């Protein structure tokens, strides 16, 4: 990363927030910038090819200007469709991405459903405690970490596992799990 | 040739968007197809070959040459013939101690043989502009690629450019002056190529030491195919010899200039070709009728940083006979063999480099020579030119008014005329002193029988018909007439038919310009004047065409009406 | 109607030298250069190389010299990228893009991408059976949770509302 | 189309226009735009011909006349094009200049 | 109340004689909006053709 | 209209839409028949005739 | 040499034919036996 980008940004819907693109003290001929809106894990979308020019399929709310060695992108009338990973490139050099956060959204209680080890599970002398954390928002063994993923009902769902011993599961009368949200 | 130097003219042109390079490009490509179309076609030569390696002692010599016998047709349809030939390794591929070999283009594209009579030698050709157009020539020795040229002249046709197809090294090009130039559209962007121009020529000696022979075996009625015969003498590789002292010295001139853009103390290394087809990877050039392909790794292995035998450099060069110039699809040419030993000696006047790129900055910089496109061979010579059309109808306000409707001399030695378009940098008053200079040149030859006087010789275009330039001339002479008669038709409605300067009764509105008569005519060029009035020039042309000169007609005859 | 089509997801042990295909359609392929970009999950986009269709010219990045090689074929309007001697650090998603018509360093068209993961794991690999590689096909009678990555590299998951088909087993 | 005489006609009709507009362009700089006969102020030098007005116009064909003046016809066309008709323009508007 | 090109073809000889520059503009070059000669200026249109 | 030899041309005021199809799902087979020359022939027909 | 395309004849009187011919190839000496399909209107019978 010859340049640098802000780690995270946050703002309320409808508010204008700016993004920056750093420049090194040894940069040469920094005269053009193109910004992209990359859906997390999908193909990037070109927001503005030149410093100020915009393609046809891109909305008018996206804008960009350059002052000295810093390139600035400003969003107006923010919506949730706009939330994605953003990157500013100068020639071949790119950036580490700018995380976006939209405030706010009501929280949700985790639909925790823990299931005891199956009959065939303990037969192989391998104990496995499975705990499912679904229908919880936002995305965040007494007495194996899975990152939460989006769902169709605009909620996140994760899971947790534990490799245990049947002799250790039969020595203790019971087990539980703690899923603290916010 | 008449070249005019313009005083106080600062006209800039952009080398990369220059339209003159693409016209020539499409011009050479069209010219090639017009020469190969009448030549014989080798459609029956796409036959399974049975090749035996040419007589050679294998010490590794890994000869690319093959000796292939094929069942070829003859003058009669029912008869055939078993004839042999020689083909390099690059022309044949294996089709699954002689084995079956196939010509490389048979699976992709048809092939046609270049006529033996036509010569591929580059000759200088000048490109001129049609009557009513002009070409501006930069004369700045230190001229950058894009930007203002403080000293600009004008010329009818450019100095002839020898069209030399060269992939990695420009050949027989125009030398730069003083320091070598490093012209680039954006030196920071690696995608654009880096064109260089030399001030001191680097001589190069290339040969094909193999004394081949030509064998014409009739393959059709009136059609004859030319194949390589027995090779007399030692089997040797085609090589190019360049003196190392001169190449080391010139390479030191290019590396010095490059530091200005990237810093005084930085690592400037030179590397080899990083990939591509055989064209881009090697110094593909034509000589004596054949097409060499030289690995240039010995020229481009060096490392330069800050400051501080007499034998030549030799280049192993391959040779191919089946080629598709300019990466065209569906076409291929078989160059006929060249009997005897051939020698080449040319001048190296420029290189086409490339930025390496990478994540690291200010640590190391390596330049890789490349020949991505043939257009960059034309930008190396058309950089100092630009095409402009001259517009002779410039309006301006003056206190003089139309002769009243009811109403009804120096003989020479005018001083210091500037020639055609010479008054473009002088004041509007001084420039208005010379109007017949342009009016002579708007139509017909600008100078020395430039165009119309030339098209008079017989059988030049008749024989030419529509081939090549024949259609170029008709479009250039018809457009000339259409632009001249357009201004005269503009006058015919505007009055002033026979007058270079006419004043007609039309009020000049103050909103078009707030400058007074003095400041406008005291120190302004007509070029700057046309810019400010450009927003209103169309309206002036509408009020002046009818209200000024057709209201007169309706009133002028009413006045005499019964 | 211009779109770039990439190859499918592939898994390989270090030193396997995978090649990726980028199909071009809807425009004159021989005009614009094709670029290879790779993005890690916890990193930004990285530029690997550009290769133009006429002449195959290619410029490779400093860190990928001797490791990657790119070519193309005009007849199939496809540019290829040979990445030899792949390493554990180089696992990410590989994108091939085309520069916009403005000729500046901007990318107007992209591809769906290919997933290249380098690891050391056996190809053979309700409660889930060890089903490595990651793709599974859960069905009830002919709510699913994401999988977890253990130290061994095997993937475990859970499905609550089976006989999940396994590609390595071909049930 | 372009077969045979088709290209012969375009070269014959374009050359016709180019020669007609050449003379009119020669007049446009020389004055006399709509006039078949125009007299403009230019002195006739005696070195071009020593014959008097009578002998020239009494018994001479224009063909014989073009032969003797052929050596000087180009110079006449240079003095008459600007000194005769462009000096007027520079003076004619100066006369009405503010 | 100008009638445009050839608009005075149905009006009286006196009224039609009032507009003569209308036709004289259109006798040569494009009648309207760069109709012909202005168009043939783009490059490689007819050269390639 | 009285002479039968001349055809009778009609012009509609309301368009009549027409739907035409070739239900056979043919396939293209390019078999090279010459150098640089390729002939296109119909292949296997998928689906109902 | 044509063979009627696979069809159940209820009359279906398919115009389509399936014809194999000795066609040339990239090489002059070589040949190839390839097939194709042609409608009834494109081919005529040669006795
Ligand atoms: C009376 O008037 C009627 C109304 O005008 C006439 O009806 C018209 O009839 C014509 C055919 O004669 C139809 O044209 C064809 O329509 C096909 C279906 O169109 C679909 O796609 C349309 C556009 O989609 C593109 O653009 C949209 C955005 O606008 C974009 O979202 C989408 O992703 C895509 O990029 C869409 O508008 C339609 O609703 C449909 O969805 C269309 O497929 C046809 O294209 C074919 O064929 C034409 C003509 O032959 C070719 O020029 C095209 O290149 C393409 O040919 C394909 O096969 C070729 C074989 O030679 C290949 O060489 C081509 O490369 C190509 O292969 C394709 O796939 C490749 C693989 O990715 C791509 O690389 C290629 O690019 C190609 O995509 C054609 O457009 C009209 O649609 C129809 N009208 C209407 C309103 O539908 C009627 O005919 C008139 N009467 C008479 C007697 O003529
Ligand atoms: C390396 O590559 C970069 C691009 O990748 C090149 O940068 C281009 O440089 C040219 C020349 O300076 C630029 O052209 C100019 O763009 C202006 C518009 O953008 C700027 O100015 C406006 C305000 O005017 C700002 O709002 C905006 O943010 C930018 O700062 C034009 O205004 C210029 O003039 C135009 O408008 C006037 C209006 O009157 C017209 O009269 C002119 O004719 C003209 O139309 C001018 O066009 C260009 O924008 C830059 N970017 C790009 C993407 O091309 C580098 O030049 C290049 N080389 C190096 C660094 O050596
Ligand atoms: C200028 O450009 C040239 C050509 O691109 C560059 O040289 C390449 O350099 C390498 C050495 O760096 C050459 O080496 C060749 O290696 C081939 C295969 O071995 C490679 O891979 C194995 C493992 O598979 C490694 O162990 C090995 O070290 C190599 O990395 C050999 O097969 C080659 O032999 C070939 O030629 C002989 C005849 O000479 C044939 O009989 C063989 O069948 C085979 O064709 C060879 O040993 C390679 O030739 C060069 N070519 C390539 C592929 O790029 C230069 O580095 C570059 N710069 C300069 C300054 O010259
Ligand atoms: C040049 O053309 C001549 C024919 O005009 C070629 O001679 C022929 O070569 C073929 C093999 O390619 C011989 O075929 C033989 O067929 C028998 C079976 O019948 C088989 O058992 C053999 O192994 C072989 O395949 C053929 O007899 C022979 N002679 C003829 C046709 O009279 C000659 O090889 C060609 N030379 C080239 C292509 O370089
Ligand atoms: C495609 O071309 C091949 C030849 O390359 C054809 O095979 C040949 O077919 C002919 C008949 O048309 C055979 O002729 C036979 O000749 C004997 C007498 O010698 C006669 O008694 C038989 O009744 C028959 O006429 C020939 O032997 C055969 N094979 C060869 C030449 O090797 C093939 O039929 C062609 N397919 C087509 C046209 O669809
Ligand atoms: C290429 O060959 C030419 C001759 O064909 C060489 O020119 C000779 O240069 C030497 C001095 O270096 C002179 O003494 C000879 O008289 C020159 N030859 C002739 C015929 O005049 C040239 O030096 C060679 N250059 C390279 C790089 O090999
Ligand atoms: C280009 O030429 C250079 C020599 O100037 C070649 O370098 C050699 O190729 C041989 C294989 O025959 C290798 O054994 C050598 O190691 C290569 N040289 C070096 C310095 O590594 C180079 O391979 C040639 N490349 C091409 C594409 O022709
Ligand atoms: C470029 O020139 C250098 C020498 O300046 C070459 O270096 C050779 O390196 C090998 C070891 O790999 C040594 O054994 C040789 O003795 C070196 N050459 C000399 C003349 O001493 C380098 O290989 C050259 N590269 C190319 C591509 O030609
Ligand atoms: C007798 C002879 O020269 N045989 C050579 C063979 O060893 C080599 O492999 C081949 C390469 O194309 O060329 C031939
Ligand atoms: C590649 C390069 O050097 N470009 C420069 C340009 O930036 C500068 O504005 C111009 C001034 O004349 O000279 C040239
Ligand atoms: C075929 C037909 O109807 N022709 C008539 C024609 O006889 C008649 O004179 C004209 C009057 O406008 O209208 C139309
Ligand atoms: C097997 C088969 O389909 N045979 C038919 C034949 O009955 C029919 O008379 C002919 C008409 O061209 O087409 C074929
Ligand atoms: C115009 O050019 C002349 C030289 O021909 C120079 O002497 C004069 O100072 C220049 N004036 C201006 C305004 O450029
Ligand atoms: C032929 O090449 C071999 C390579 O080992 C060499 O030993 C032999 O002396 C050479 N002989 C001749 C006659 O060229
Ligand atoms: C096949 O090889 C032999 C021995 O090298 C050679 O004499 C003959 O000409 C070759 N070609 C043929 C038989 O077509
Ligand atoms: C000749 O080249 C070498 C590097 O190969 C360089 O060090 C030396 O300075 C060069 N000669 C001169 C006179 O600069
Ligand atoms: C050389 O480098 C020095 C120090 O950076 C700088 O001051 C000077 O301008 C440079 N000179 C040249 C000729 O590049
Ligand atoms: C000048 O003419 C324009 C119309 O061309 C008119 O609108 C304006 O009022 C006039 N006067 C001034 C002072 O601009
Ligand atoms: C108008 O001309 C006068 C005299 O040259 C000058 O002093 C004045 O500044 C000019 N004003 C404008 C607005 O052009
Ligand atoms: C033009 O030149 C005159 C001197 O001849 C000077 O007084 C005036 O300020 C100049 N104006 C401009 C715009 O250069
Ligand atoms: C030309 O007119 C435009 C508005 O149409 C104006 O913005 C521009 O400044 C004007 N330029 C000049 C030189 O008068
Ligand atoms: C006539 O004009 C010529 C120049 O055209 C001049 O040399 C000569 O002296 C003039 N007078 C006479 C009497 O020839
Ligand atoms: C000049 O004209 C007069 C009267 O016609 C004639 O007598 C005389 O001989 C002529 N002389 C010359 C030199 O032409
Ligand atoms: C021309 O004709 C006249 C009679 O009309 C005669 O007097 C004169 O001598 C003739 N001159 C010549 C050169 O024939
Ligand atoms: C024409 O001029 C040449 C000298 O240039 C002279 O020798 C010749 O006699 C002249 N002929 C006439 C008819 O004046
Ligand atoms: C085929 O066609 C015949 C026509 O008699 C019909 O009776 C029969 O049922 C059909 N069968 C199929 C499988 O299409």
């Amino acid at each position: 990363s010859a340049l640098t980008q802000p780690a995270s940004v946050s703002g309320s819907p409808g508010q204008s927030i700016t993004i920056s693109c750093t420049a090194s003290s040894d940069f040469r001929g920094f005269s053009s910038v193109s910004w992209y809106q990359q859906v997390p894990g999908r193909a990037p979308k070109l927001l503005i090819f030149s410093v100020n020019r915009r393609p046809s399929g891109i909305s008018h709310r996206f804008s960009g200007s350059k002052s000295g060695n810093t390139a600035s992108l400003t969003i107006s009338g923010l919506q949730i469709e706009d939330e994605a990973d953003y990157h500013c490139n100068a020639y071949e050099f790119f950036g580490g991405g700018t995380k976006v956060f939209v405030l706010g959204q009501p929280k949700a209680a985790p639909s925790v459903t823990l299931f005891p080890p199956s009959s065939e599970e303990l037969q192989a002398n391998k104990a496995t405690l499975v705990c499912l954390i679904s229908d919880f928002y936002p995305g965040a063994w007494k007495a194996e970490t899975t990152t939460p993923s989006k769902q169709s009902n605009n909620k996140y769902a994760a899971s947790s596992y534990l490799s245990l011993t049947p002799e250790q599961w039969k020595s203790h009368k019971s087990y539980s799990c703690q899923v603290t949200h916010e | 040739p008449q070249e005019i130097h313009l005083e106080n003219v600062t006209e800039e042109f952009n080398m990369w968007k220059n339209n003159m390079v693409e016209q020539m490009h499409t011009d050479i490509i069209s010219l090639w197809d017009q020469s190969l179309k009448p030549c014989v076609k080798l459609t029956p030569l796409c036959v399974t070959l049975q090749c035996t390696n040419v007589t050679n002692n294998i010490t590794d010599m890994r000869g690319e040459l093959k000796n292939c016998s094929f069942n070829m047709t003859t003058e009669l349809r029912d008869k055939k013939q078993k004839v042999y030939s020689l083909f390099y390794r690059l022309d044949v591929v294996q089709i699954n101690s002689n084995k079956e070999y196939r010509l490389i283009n048979c699976n992709t594209s048809a092939i046609t043989q270049a006529c033996p009579k036509v010569s591929f030698e580059p000759i200088p050709i000048h490109y001129c502009a049609p009557a009513g157009f002009a070409i501006l020539k930069c004369k700045d020795k230190k001229f950058n690629g894009t930007g203002p040229c403080p000293s600009v002249s004008t010329v009818q046709c450019t100095h002839g450019i020898k069209p030399v197809v060269s992939t990695q090294l420009l050949l027989n090009g125009s030398l730069a002056e003083e320091e070598v130039m490093i012209r680039s559209e954006n030196i920071t962007n690696n995608a654009k190529n880096i064109l260089v121009q030399f001030n001191t020529p680097v001589q190069i000696n290339c040969t094909r030491p193999n004394n081949n022979t030509r064998k014409s075996i009739r393959i059709g009625p009136g059609q004859a195919f030319y194949a390589t015969g027995d090779i007399i003498g030692d089997i040797r590789q085609a090589h190019c010899n360049v003196s190392k002292a001169t190449w080391n010295e010139t390479l030191g001139k290019v590396v010095k200039q490059l530091r200005k853009h990237f810093g005084n103390n930085t690592i400037i290394r030179f590397a080899n070709s990083s990939g591509g087809d055989l064209e881009v990877t090697t110094h593909s050039f034509n000589c004596g009728g054949e097409f060499f392909y030289c690995n240039t790794s010995g020229l481009f292995n060096s490392t330069w940083i800050s400051n501080t035998s007499n034998d030549s450099i030799t280049l192993p060069c391959r040779i191919k006979q089946i080629i598709n110039m300019w990466q065209r699809i569906g076409q291929a040419m078989y160059a006929p063999p060249i009997q005897g030993v051939i020698r080449c000696v040319s001048n190296i006047t420029g290189l086409i480099l490339t930025r390496d790129g990478g994540s690291t900055n200010s640590t190391t910089e390596t330049f890789r020579p490349g020949g991505g496109d043939m257009r960059d061979n034309w930008r190396s010579e058309l950089y100092k030119y630009k095409v402009v059309k001259i517009e002779p109808l410039g309006v301006a306000p003056t206190r003089a008014k139309r002769r009243v409707v009811g109403g009804g001399s120096a003989v020479g030695i005018g001083a210091v005329f500037l020639g055609f378009l010479g008054a473009a940098g002088s004041t509007m008053g001084a420039a208005s002193m010379t109007l017949t200079v342009q009016a002579r040149n708007l139509l017909s030859g600008i100078v020395q029988q430039q165009s119309n006087l030339l098209r008079a010789p017989e059988a030049q275009q008749h024989l030419l018909k529509l081939t090549v330039w024949g259609i170029k001339q008709l479009q250039a002479r018809v457009l000339a007439v259409e632009r001249y008669l357009r201004d005269q038709q503009l006058l015919g409605i505007w009055g002033c038919s026979g007058k270079l300067i006419c004043t007609t009764n039309v009020p000049w509105n103050s909103s078009w310009s707030n400058r007074n008569l003095s400041e406008i005519w005291d120190n302004m060029t007509w070029l700057q004047w046309d810019k400010e009035i450009s927003n209103y020039t169309q309206i002036i042309y509408g009020l002046l065409e009818e209200s000024q000169n057709q209201q007169e007609k309706n009133e002028q005859d009413l006045l005499a009406l019964d | 109607e211009v779109r770039l089509v990439q190859s499918g997801a592939e898994v390989k042990k270090p030193g396997a030298s995978v090649r990726v295909s980028c199909a071009a359609s809807g425009y004159t392929f021989t005009d614009f250069d094709i670029h290879w970009l790779r993005q890690a999950p916890g990193r930004g986009l990285e530029w690997m190389g550009w290769v133009r269709p006429l002449g195959g010219g290619v410029s490779y990045a400093r860190q990928f010299q001797g490791r990657v090689t790119m070519t193309r074929d005009f007849y199939i309007d496809t540019a290829f990228m040979d990445f030899r001697n792949l390493k554990m650090d180089d696992t990410a998603l590989y994108f091939c893009a085309r520069m916009g018509a403005a000729r500046e360093w901007d990318f107007q068209y992209w591809g769906q991408g290919t997933r290249v993961l380098v690891s050391s794991a056996s190809t053979k690999g309700c409660l889930v059976k060890d089903y490595f590689p990651e793709p599974v096909t859960v069905s009830w009678n002919s709510h699913t949770f994401p999988a977890v990555l253990q130290s061994s590299g095997l993937y475990s998951l859970s499905s609550v509302v089976c006989n999940v088909n396994h590609k390595p087993s071909n049930t």
